[PDB]
């Protein structure tokens, strides 16, 4: 009964998150010089170009970690990353400019990631 | 990919099931449901989901669906619920509570509550949010009150008075057309919710209701201006003609009657009973027989809240100064001994609890303290949970229902009672954004973010000078939303349809954003929100016991409270 | 520290009357604000102390004494109010009559 | 006749070839001219010049070349040179820089100078005068922090900040629409002039765009929220469209791109790069290498000025602190290494020295001291003259090469970046009337007086109760030209064209003077006084050295600067 | 004395350090104000000796124990955060944990 | 108490004198602003004594030598001006080069 002022007495469990979303394993490299870091929900495909993956698995995801956190690579650094679905409307715009709309039209964002130099279309 | 509970809540805050304790109390909060999506919450920082492309939204303009401020990951405490979400704010208002975010990724997006290029953030996560308090009965005696108010959460002073002058530091009244005229003048530097009673006192009721036209917002009926039969008769006539309360402070020296007299002269009508216990004044010794009426809206105020070892030393001293009774006349000392109870100050303790008192207030300087009302709530909440156990209706060792219960003591039901819970007083879509942010350590005791009209007014805060706003002296200090012009649009002046309608404050050139009062007269006992219940109070003429359906309502006094020496400097 | 307005302001109390004490420890007689300040931090600092507002009332009136003080500074204190944080809670004392 | 210059310093302060130590550093200033003739120099007091018939001439009323405010024998330090001259404001501007007095009797009195029945005397003699210092790096979170501003010789913020909320505690930012028009009305009591920055976020023009129309006076990019190629782009069409400027915190965390793609989304247009060091916030390690371009305009906050022995510690510690990193997680820890780095903090003191940053600025309660832009500034060039010795550039063992570099940083580079130097940031004929006051042993540390638009505004003075002005307390103090109205013609709030055009001043009932915001678009690195170096800048991505031109710009920390432990309490 | 709004404010650490430290010498559990007042006037005292930010950090967290406060304190203070001049000028201390 | 404006401020004084006081004690050179503080509560300080102004005017310069205070100090010293109330009412005294 030592009171701690404020204190969380948090239930029993885990939380789950992104919870019945698709999950997809990827292999990411950074070629750069430089160390990139990607937070929880930035499109995946429009991610630093020096970022060496298969871009179309990027499409319509991000990456599938707590909201708020990120995964970092050190220069020259390659892992593997765990993304998940992208929810809502599944629309993106901004961001690279990659997208601006469906993430559906995995052609265009292609083309487009291609022509600027984003590194492992195809 | 799970994470475990005690480093979700650390993350985003509690969500279901968790349990939070209020300041260093044993009450313990329970989170009902929570509005999120797990793995989409809405935060904000470095490589945080609130940016463009994101969670936040790079598309809409303001007026489609986007929030001026979003408040993320809020533990709410209010009458409506304990539980977990993000509130949207925008033009000083509620207009969403759920989950904020950005529709084009984000699943479970309220409509209205879309993260834009326009949304300000604050971040709530591990915070307990709450309405602003709404203290009903305030003696404008010195304006370095209004600061002290708002440190403990309060948000709104309803009340009256010139300053110290001798008839506002004993009644809640701003005399007549030409004081209050200056009052909502001056109410326009006060960064605070206002609204001013005028003399429940006359009669005739031109001298009464010309009060309510020239902009009072209600009446105060005082036994030092002669709470007699007729005053009280035309107040509420004036009241029910003008839409407004009338507040009580009854005749404690029962000199043209006794409480059923003053009943007599109420008729039925409705009204809000000060200091119902009767320590603070009225009928003596059975005023708080009040409070079992249903066309009586009841209210405590703090210092006899709650019941401890030094209250009647303290009280029978404090009135002995107050009133310059004299040691050497007996007719004071019997004066003192009639209306300072141990009987019925337990007593009291016990009818907030059994929810038959509806409502806190401080009595700010005349027999109050300003800054205390939210404090000694939960003392009063914690003290009963020692000493009578958790309520029947409790449910998974969780402290809900009591809290939901004394919340409700400060915030919505004093609104109610006033006729301004439309725009104030509760966490609900539509109404107006005043929210306190505490941290559960500092719950009840230290506000730590006092947001008016969608802008921070107050905040704990440190060093001006310093490279980052933490570094000591982390103290209470006034924010961007009292300064300038911005105090006009982060509070409201309450006042009588009818001082609205004759144009007043373009008469007074009052720049504040004007509420008002209404629906005042058509509400009772049963409209006090978990504190509705009524039933015949006995008060035994000799030795003070009070009675609820046959027994006797009482409790020892305590020698130690929480949220006292642990947290004050002085 | 989370300081609200009345920490600060009572802060200034008991600076006040280390300043009068100061003044007393050299041979001076207190004048009347040195006198309040003293009796007035004696009452805060006896309530951190978890007195009772029964003591301080008997304690308060035997802080200073006549010879301690100025001519007609006895007189022109009637009583010494204070209100501090006791065990309970905010509480106010008030001294009567502090010198006799 | 003739006064040894001892003496002649001591009566006039000093003149052509004396010099003088700014405060306690090595730094000497030497006057370079004196625009007075010996014999008749204005000064005021009992049987002194400036009186009726003499030296004030009783006839020419205040049309006719009469001046509201005479500055006599003032040492001006500033952009345009380091000399003696009265100086003559009028209209809350100063219109004359030269010789005041009566033309009745006077040799040399400058026409439009007439010191007559309207005007008011300050006696600058003995005193270093300059332009108020321009923060364009300020997070509006604590209103309290614009006194801390103006006792160290600031007199103009532009940033952004609702208060302590988190996107503004973050961020200098204030968001959309709504809260733009909150913090312009906030604005209006606070005694400082203010520029307040919008959202630089958004993937469609509209929402960016409709905060330049609601009042801002520019865009801030954080990455934060979301420093990406798309905002970058959209916040510079609309900059280019709007006429304001806009300032980068770029994407550290190099996720979208690196700095070589933060370029390409500049695409040669003008931005300022906020602490351009990196420290403060950017591409990691290598954001310094854009105070190199020609379309940059970079600026230093002030926590990394100068290089000392307690830097790092006390950074990598402020960054763990402030972005809640923890030791446990080791890509924290790495973040924090490649942020905080002694190889580019030691080579930004160097490069203010060779004129590539070309702005200080404070980064006030984000990450930065708000009242030690002007400090920090001085304690560079101290330790840099130490350091590298006197600049080639250097003549009679004098610093003013270095001290004209370096006023400017603070000065009128900032004014120019923000597109207000028609209004403010130099001491010069047709500007507002912004002017501090220095004692020289309290040079860039403590103010003397500080005037805003002709109105003293800010003084250290002392006890109020006093004989006399002088005797103790001596502290900072709010004067006359911040009470009551005067606030409102003391004080700029600068705004965008557009929002002018569209009448948002009189929309808001704003009654301050409004300044408008105008060519930022068409400047460059160029147009930084003494400022102007571009060259190419190579960050080792392994080392983090910095290299121009071949050589390996570093220097040593120190362990004791000037301007610290003689002067302040704490 | 030309005292800026900073050195003002943070005259009253020092006034709630020395009120602090006069309560734990007449044998009191200090709450939670005092026990930061006291370490944050023990790091700007530490800067005005000339310490350094590395050597503050560590003595911060020894100038109070747990049998020094209240139950509860300990785990009140997550940190304490100063600024004060050093001998190379303004700088901020932060002592984690600083009663363990 | 019924402490008017001066009265607050003054308190303010006597606070950074003891400071200072504190500082010398542990053996640092004094600064600008705590030599000014010191010298100042003196005089405040010798004018509740009952002590002459051209008492003080002597006294003042004797508070602390150059050997007591950093370089520079005594140079920035120009005099230091105070006001308290003496048995004959209130008297400004001024101590000229207090520091020599
Ligand atoms: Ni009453
Ligand atoms: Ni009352
Ligand atoms: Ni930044
Ligand atoms: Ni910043």
């Amino acid at each position: 009964n030592y009171i701690v002022p404020g204190e969380y007495r948090v239930a029993e469990g885990e939380i789950e998150i992104n919870a019945g979303r698709e999950k997809t394993t990827i292999r990411v490299s950074n070629t750069g010089d430089r160390p990139i870091q990607v937070g929880s929900h930035i499109h995946f495909v429009e991610v630093n170009k020096e970022l060496l993956f298969d871009r179309a698995e990027g499409i319509g995801r991000r990456l599938n970690i707590p909201s708020g956190t990120a995964a970092r690579f050190e220069p020259g650094e390659e892992m593997e990353v765990e993304l998940t679905e992208l929810g809502g409307n599944r629309e993106v715009f901004g961001i690279s400019d990659l997208t601006n709309g469906s993430v559906d039209n995995k052609e265009l964002i292609l083309q487009r990631a291609k022509e600027l130099g984003y590194k492992g279309v195809e | 990919m799970k994470i475990n509970r005690q480093q979700y809540a650390e993350s985003y805050g509690p969500t279901v099931g968790d349990e939070v304790r209020l300041a260093d109390t044993d009450l313990w909060i329970e989170v009902e449901k929570d509005y999120t999506t797990y793995g989409d919450e809405v935060n904000f920082g470095g490589g945080k989901v609130l940016r463009e492309g994101m969670g936040e939204n790079g598309t809409y303009t303001r007026t489609e669906n986007v929030l001026d401020l979003l408040l993320t990951n809020a533990l709410i405490l209010d009458y409506t619920g304990i539980y977990k979400a993000d509130i949207g704010v925008k033009d000083g208002y509620i207009v969403g509570i759920g989950k904020g975010g950005n529709p084009d990724i984000m699943d479970g997006v309220t409509p209205n509550m879309i993260v834009g290029t326009a949304t300000e953030v604050i971040a709530a996560e591990g915070k307990i949010v709450t309405a602003g308090g709404i203290d009903t009965h305030v003696h404008f005696i010195n304006p370095d009150q209004v600061d002290v108010a708002l440190a403990n959460g309060i948000t709104t002073l309803f009340g009256g008075g010139t300053g110290p002058a001798e008839g506002s530091k004993a009644t809640t009244v701003t005399p007549g057309p030409w004081n209050i005229e200056k009052m909502l003048k001056s109410t326009e530097g006060l960064p605070i919710n206002v609204g001013i009673l005028g003399k429940g006192h006359g009669s005739s009721i031109a001298p009464i209701m010309e009060q309510i036209d020239a902009g009072a917002a209600g009446l105060k009926i005082h036994e030092d201006w002669g709470a007699t039969p007729a005053s009280i008769d035309r107040s509420l006539t004036v009241a029910d003609e003008a839409d407004v309360q009338v507040a009580i402070h009854s005749d404690t020296l029962n000199e043209a009657g006794f409480l059923e007299d003053t009943l007599r002269a109420i008729n039925g009508r409705v009204i809000h009973s000060f200091h119902v216990e009767g320590a603070g004044g009225g009928h003596a010794p059975d005023i708080m027989a009040m409070a079992g009426h249903p066309n009586v809206l009841p209210s405590s105020t703090n210092p006899t809240r709650p019941f401890t070892v030094n209250t009647i030393d303290e009280h029978l001293d404090m009135l002995m100064v107050c009133h310059h009774l004299k040691q050497n006349i007996p007719e004071d000392v019997a004066f003192a001994d009639s209306r300072i109870r141990p009987e019925t100050i337990a007593a009291e303790d016990i009818l907030h609890d059994l929810g038959i008192i509806s409502m806190m207030s401080t009595d700010a300087l005349a027999m109050g303290r300003a800054g205390e009302m939210v404090l000694r709530t939960w003392q009063t909440a914690d003290k009963m949970k020692k000493q009578r156990g958790p309520l029947a209706e409790e449910k998974n060792g969780s402290d809900n229902f009591r809290l939901k219960r004394y919340v409700s003591k400060y915030t919505i039901n004093p609104a109610i009672a006033q006729g301004i819970a439309h725009e104030v007083g509760s966490i609900e879509e539509g109404k107006f954004a005043d929210l306190v942010l505490w941290e559960p350590k500092f719950f009840g005791v230290k506000a730590d973010r006092v947001i008016k009209g969608g802008i921070i007014a107050y905040a704990q805060i440190g060093d001006p000078s310093a490279s980052i706003p933490t570094p000591q002296p982390v103290m209470g200090r006034r924010m961007y939303g009292t300064v300038g012009d911005l105090i006009h649009d982060t509070n409201i002046t309450f006042m009588s349809k009818s001082s609205i309608q004759q144009g007043v404050p373009a008469k007074l050139g009052l720049k504040r954003r004007i509420g008002t009062v209404k629906n005042c007269r058509n509400i009772g006992k049963k409209d006090m929100k978990w504190n509705d219940v009524t039933t015949d109070i006995d008060i035994n003429p000799e030795t003070y016991e009070v009675k609820v359906d046959g027994e006797v309502l009482t409790c020892e006094p305590v020698k130690e409270l929480p949220m006292a020496q642990r947290y004050f400097l002085f | 520290m989370h300081l609200n307005p009345a920490e600060k302001e009572k802060l200034q109390i008991f600076l006040a009357s280390e300043l009068l004490l100061r003044r007393k420890a050299r041979g001076l007689k207190l004048n009347y604000p040195e006198a309040v300040a003293i009796i007035t931090s004696f009452i805060m600092e006896g309530a951190r102390d978890g007195k009772t507002v029964a003591m301080l009332m008997e304690e308060g009136k035997h802080v200073l004494t006549r010879d301690d003080v100025m001519e007609g500074v006895p007189e022109m204190i009637d009583d010494i109010q204070a209100e501090a944080t006791f065990p309970d809670g905010t509480k106010l004392v008030t001294v009567h009559n502090p010198i006799s």
